[PDB]
């Protein structure tokens, strides 16, 4: 703010955040990234936090293969994980009768919970891989798309705590919104 | 009900070398775990991911793996390096252990 | 971290024992397992207990006759086990177990362990 010209002035105003979120009458899901690698996405009570490397946790052999929201059911405990996961899923674009399935554990299982998905930029799977990196640059501001075209790529989604320093965009929270169909934001 | 073969089930290695330890599966698994034992003791964890070194274990173990085939490997060995190695797996339950394999200094 | 056992010994083949094992760390928000270790060295999860008693998981060979419940209150675990056989004379590790790795849930500090024997 200074003046310009001989009686004119130039100054800026900058909107507020916090008030604006804290104040919808929903509860309104929002996307975070913090540092340069650890990607976050907050519900309703599921924090959940995403990561990118080429480790494989999941086998398809031993596991459950989700198709469906249906078998959701059997992968946690807590509606609010299933929730997150399903319209997160359909946010980023996974039409699930025309697309590869993902994987899940058993709920039984003694490790937790923890859904990862495949997006190595091979033959196969190519299209999925382009079709998940364009919802990811969608779905985030600055993606910092780890996992270059190489030999590898999956992305792990797990519960953790909400760390409290993420800096509460709504651009993200807005292409959210946009992207997901029919969904539905509780309270 | 995945099997695990370990190989070979004894070692006499010499004062200082490098060693390999080869632990085949039944049937693919993803990642393999390391455990080390002495004798009238309890097993300590050594080797998680099958690449991550424990804490507190000399820079001289390394382990890798592919597939069906996972090795352990000590650049140069003391004394120390005497004791008894398991795998583990934990992809399909119940987890599984390896047969176990003794190494001992000649 | 400290962990110690008792309850264990000789007992008739058809009995049912109840064995007892945690200080320094909270374990409250850690999931703990039993083991066995033969006496030809060769090992085998014989229970598993999540952080939250809610869900436990024990294997075929224990299905239906092994157990095991912790007392957070105490900080200790009962595993309550009967129809004694003799193949089950081994050595028995409480451990815990908790995530090294953002991914791995892998087991830690393995207990000293107590003797159980049929005869
Ligand atoms: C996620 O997708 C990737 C895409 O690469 C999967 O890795 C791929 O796994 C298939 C399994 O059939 C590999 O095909 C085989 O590979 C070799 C030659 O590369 C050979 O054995 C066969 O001729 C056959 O082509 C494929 O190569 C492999 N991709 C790479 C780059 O190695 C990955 O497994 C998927 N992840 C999950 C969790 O399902
Ligand atoms: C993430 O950022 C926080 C806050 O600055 C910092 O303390 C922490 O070390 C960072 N972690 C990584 C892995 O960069
Ligand atoms: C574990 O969950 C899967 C997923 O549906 C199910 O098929 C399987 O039967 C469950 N395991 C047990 C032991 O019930």
């Amino acid at each position: 703010a200074f003046k310009i010209g001989l009686h004119t002035e130039f100054q800026t105003v900058s909107f507020s955040m916090v008030g604006l979120f804290s104040n919808n009458p929903h509860d309104l899901p929002l996307l975070c990234t913090l540092n340069k690698s650890h990607l976050y996405i907050k519900g309703g009570n599921a924090s959940f936090k995403i990561s990118f490397d080429d480790i494989a946790v999941l086998l398809p052999e031993y596991d459950v293969i989700i198709q469906h929201p249906a078998d959701m059911s059997w992968c946690s405990k807590s509606d609010d994980q299933i929730w997150l996961s399903q319209w997160f899923m359909n946010a980023v674009g996974h039409d699930w009768y025309l697309d590869p399935p993902f994987l899940c554990r058993n709920r039984t299982k003694t490790e937790g919970f923890i859904f990862q998905v495949n997006t190595s930029k091979t033959g196969i799977n190519e299209n999925y891989a382009k079709k998940f990196k364009t919802g990811m640059h969608h779905l985030y501001r600055e993606y910092p798309d780890s996992c270059l075209d190489g030999k590898l790529c999956l992305m792990k989604a797990q519960p953790t705590s909400w760390p409290l320093q993420c800096p509460l965009d709504h651009v993200n929270t807005l292409h959210f919104l946009t992207r997901g169909k029919n969904i539905q934001l509780p309270r | 009900q995945i099997v695990l073969t370990q190989s070979p089930a004894i070692m006499s290695a010499s004062p200082g070398e490098k060693v390999t330890i080869t632990c085949s599966a039944s049937s693919i698994v993803s990642y393999m775990h390391w455990f080390q034992q002495k004798p009238g003791t309890s097993p300590k964890l050594w080797i998680y991911g099958t690449s991550n070194l424990a804490s507190g274990v000399p820079a001289r173990f390394s382990g890798s793996g592919s597939g069906t085939s996972y090795s352990l490997t000590i650049s140069r060995m003391e004394a120390e390096d005497a004791a008894t190695y398991y795998c583990q797996q934990r992809n399909s339950y119940p987890p599984t252990f390896g047969g176990g394999t003794k190494l001992e200094i000649k | 971290v400290a962990l110690v056992e008792s309850g264990g010994g000789l007992v008739q083949p058809g009995g049912s024992l109840k064995l007892s094992c945690a200080s320094g760390a909270s374990f409250s928000n850690a999931g703990m397992s039993w083991v066995r270790q033969t006496p030809d060295r060769r090992l085998e999860l014989v229970a598993a207990i999540n952080r939250d008693g809610d869900i436990t998981y024990h294997p075929d060979s224990v299905k239906g006759r092994f157990t095991i419940s912790r007392d957070n209150a105490k900080n200790t675990l009962y595993l309550q086990m009967s129809s004694l056989k003799s193949e089950d004379t081994a050595m028995y590790y409480c451990a815990r177990e908790d995530y090294y790795g953002l991914y791995f849930y892998v087991m830690d500090y393995w207990g000293q362990g107590t003797s159980v024997t049929v005869a």
